[PDB]
DNA sequence: TGACACGGACTCTACGAG
DNA sequence: CTCGTAGAGTCCGTGTCA
């Protein structure tokens, strides 16, 4: 919601989801480019953290 | 509504465009204002009272 | 109103998680930032949850009551009223099979204590620490065993086939998936 | 390391056509798909994908398969067997059309797993009471493998569940039988594909070294560049894996011919990929790149101005130093902010944050429902009133108790009385309704 | 914190079998 | 009677309230 004084406030959930969403299409696009093992383990390790 | 727009119709009543926001005194407190002060940003025109 | 009793509480499956939702949020954008109508499809989007303001599209074509189940073709958005936007759950199609952390980590750790196989070595396996034999084959390895690394490279080398073991939760799944729950309550 | 992972990758690739082809009638086929492949209808780069250890070059190469092969194989009932191997390690060169091997490997996988399917339900009945060790199994079973004499060897060794295993005598003939099509169709038996398999894990191993070493020699490289960029909202590992991706992409775009110092093309890609990244996905709303360097801009203006003057520059200075109208300088202000979080605790009194306050304006006030409703009864009545046919008129000509709304013509239509006439009939009806004492009730409903 | 409890793992003692 | 295994007790670390 847009409080009075063009901040914003947001719950926490806007900004774990928007971290997962990003680690999905940066796994996306890893494999679509075939990126060695250690990458992909380390992609892997992340989105399971997040 | 229409209901509300048919009364428009017979009653010529132009909507105004503008909603009331005035700061009015709070509920149950009576007294007198001693001072007022006035900021207005760099640029705009000062109103007359300013 | 209907009137209703016993609530009923089981796993979801991921059929049913699919039957909830309306549509997958591919990218993360949330709002236009200029005017601040929902980007789509992002973590806010009208075609996905529904329109922002009463009965009207998100483009602007419909805006009378007169449409109030049409679906605006420019801006998929069915025109509604705007509670539904408190209803309506979205999902991601996830690449990797991840872990759900509270069958994990719970005390009596129910991924743990299903496989029968400590709760150290699982979330060894989840976090790429150490990969696990998964039915390995016509050979000296067990089928829930953890290997470290030059465990696994001396094993490949010597074992090419008849040897299945992964990492991660990509390996839990196979391990949960085959096992025989029935066969295994009689024998115990 | 490119090219030298791609000739380890195909050198892999290759050692699983090496134990193709010391797998027995996969020469049978093989010549045949050269034969389909002499027709020129495909590439040579489905054939052969890099040497190990042009058509006629083709052609002769396999004209000694076929020689080397044939003599080899009337003799091959000894040392011929050994130069069949030696013809599948000088084929190892050549690579299939990605097809055949995909049903060899998998028509082997899923008879080998199969086959495990009967032997793990052997593993079960002798676990469940003699409990077997794999070494007897494997050996007595390994061998022949082929046959079901090793059923009988299992009865011959007199162990009780080896014998017991009649109440499945049906199924394993029928495993075994299944597995001698299998071996019709390879004509062969099985322990080979123990060897094949071996070599072609081995071979599959070297590949992955050298896809392993394609970033352990840039690895580090990339840590170092990473950690300029360290405060934008963004998970450190985040930032080298952006970076990871564009220096992969520097890598397989990198040119040493088109004249240009590889290590600066690296770190080019590297920042061109991180910088990216951090600008489209570090602040929750998305905001343009070119906004963003005003935002730099704007930033390096501010603290040198700053640090010089000592007060700080006001919005007109700031638009003095630059030539943008200053109505942008603001724009790129509000923009800037970042949103709170909702849960921020508020001053000493853990107890509430500030989601604990927003109130939610969309709300229609219980007020303004019961006037409407009231509206809605008094309105209905004083139609009522009237007569029954501008009544209706009038309902029609607007949503009154009735969904969208036709135009004059339309409801005119309605009446087949279509034209001015319909309005005729609107203004009378409003004129009758002007009259005073019914419509003051309504007009209390004006504010 | 801090008093409690539980779980998992480790150490020490005791019993059955050879 | 000792070795190998079984049982009991303890300790540490975590979860849980204000
Ligand atoms: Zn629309």
């Amino acid at each position: 919601v847009p409080l009075d004084g063009g901040r914003f406030a947001t719950s926490d959930l806007n900004d774990l989801y928007r971290r997962v969403i990003n680690r999905n299409n940066r796994l996306k696009r890893l494999l679509d480019l075939a990126a060695p093992d250690i990458i992909v383990r380390n992609e892997k390790r992340m989105l399971q953290e997040a | 509504t229409p209901e509300e727009k048919l009364l428009r119709a017979i009653f010529g009543e132009k909507a105004s465009d503008v909603k009331d926001s005035s700061l009015r005194v709070p509920n149950g407190v009576s007294g007198t204002v001693i001072d007022v002060q006035v900021f207005t940003r760099d640029g705009v025109e000062k109103d007359k009272r300013a | 109103t209907e009137e209703f009793d016993a609530i009923k509480i089981a796993l979801a499956s991921p059929d049913m998680i699919r039957s909830w939702s309306f549509g997958e949020v591919k990218k993360p954008e949330t709002i236009n930032y200029r005017t601040f109508k929902p980007e789509r499809d992002g973590l806010f989007c009208a075609r996905i949850f529904g329109p922002v303001k009463d009965y009207e599209c998100l483009c602007g074509k419909y805006k009378r009551l007169k449409h109030r189940g049409v679906i605006c073709e420019k801006c998929g958005v069915e025109v509604t009223q705007t509670k539904v936007r408190r209803e309506r759950m979205g999902h991601i199609e996830l690449a990797s099979p991840t872990a759900h952390i509270w069958f994990l980590k719970s005390l009596p750790s129910r991924i743990g204590l299903l496989l029968d196989m400590p709760l150290r070595d699982i979330e060894r396996v989840l976090y790429f620490e150490s990969y696990v034999v998964i039915e390995g084959g016509m050979t000296n390895l067990e089928r829930q065993q953890i290997l470290t690394e030059e465990q696994y490279l001396d094993a490949l080398e010597e074992f090419g086939d008849e040897f299945d073991a992964k990492m991660g939760a990509e390996a839990i799944q196979a391990l949960l998936k085959s096992m025989d729950l029935e066969q295994e309550c009689e024998q115990l | 390391g490119e090219i030298d992972i791609a000739k380890r990758i195909e050198d892999g690739i290759n050692q699983v056509q090496c134990s193709v082809a010391e797998y027995p009638e996969a020469i049978t086929y093989l010549l045949e798909q050269y034969d389909r492949v002499e027709a020129e209808e495909a590439r040579l780069s489905d054939l052969i994908t890099g040497f190990v250890d042009d058509p006629e070059l083709a052609r002769e190469k396999f004209a000694e398969l076929r020689a080397q092969y044939v003599v080899t194989r009337d003799t091959i009932k000894a040392t011929a067997q050994e130069e069949i191997l030696k013809l599948s390690e000088v084929f190892k060169q050549f690579r299939l059309v990605p097809k055949q091997f995909d049903y060899l490997v998998n028509s082997m996988r899923v008879m080998m797993d199969r086959v495990r399917t009967q032997e793990r339900l052997i593993m079960k009945l002798c676990v469940e009471q003699c409990k077997m060790p794999k070494k007897n199994f494997i050996t007595l079973f390994t061998g022949n493998e082929t046959s079901d004499t090793w059923f009988n060897a299992a009865i011959a060794m007199n162990k009780p569940w080896s014998e017991k295993l009649h109440d499945v005598s049906e199924e394993v003939h029928r495993a075994l039988q299944k597995l001698q099509q299998i071996e019709e169709e390879t004509g062969l038996t099985i322990e080979q594909v123990k060897d094949i398999n071996r070599r072609m894990s081995i071979g599959e191993a070297k590949a992955r070294r050298a896809k392993k070493e394609m970033v352990e020699a840039n690895l580090r490289l990339v840590i170092s560049i990473a950690k300029k960029y360290t405060n934008r909202g963004l998970q450190f590992l985040d930032l080298i894996q952006e970076g990871n991706i564009g220096l992969m992409k520097a890598v397989d775009k990198f040119e040493y011919r088109r004249g240009y110092k590889f290590s600066t093309y690296a770190t080019w890609w590297i920042r061109q990929a991180i910088t990216r990244s951090i600008a489209d996905q570090a602040r929750t709303i998305r905001i343009p790149v070119h906004m963003i360097e005003t935002i730099n801009k704007l930033n390096r203006i501010s603290r040198q101005m700053l640090q010089e003057m000592g007060r700080e520059p006001t919005p007109e200075e700031l638009a003095e130093r630059m030539l943008m109208p200053e109505d942008k300088i603001r724009k790129v202000l509000k923009i800037a902010k970042e949103p709170i979080s909702m849960e921020t605790p508020i001053g000493d009194d853990e107890d509430s944050h500030l989601g604990d306050f927003i109130e939610d304006t969309t709300l229609e006030l219980p007020l303004d429902s019961a006037t409407t409703e009231s509206l809605r009864a008094a309105t209905h009545d004083v139609l009522a009133g009237l007569t029954a046919r501008e009544a209706k008129v009038l309902r029609m000509r607007f949503g009154i108790d009735m969904n969208t709304d036709y135009t004059l013509e339309e409801v005119g239509k309605q009446f087949d009385v279509t034209r001015e006439r319909i309005r005729q009939i609107e203004a009378k009806a409003l004129r009758k309704l002007r009259h005073p004492s019914r419509s003051e009730v309504l007009r209390s409903f004006l504010d």
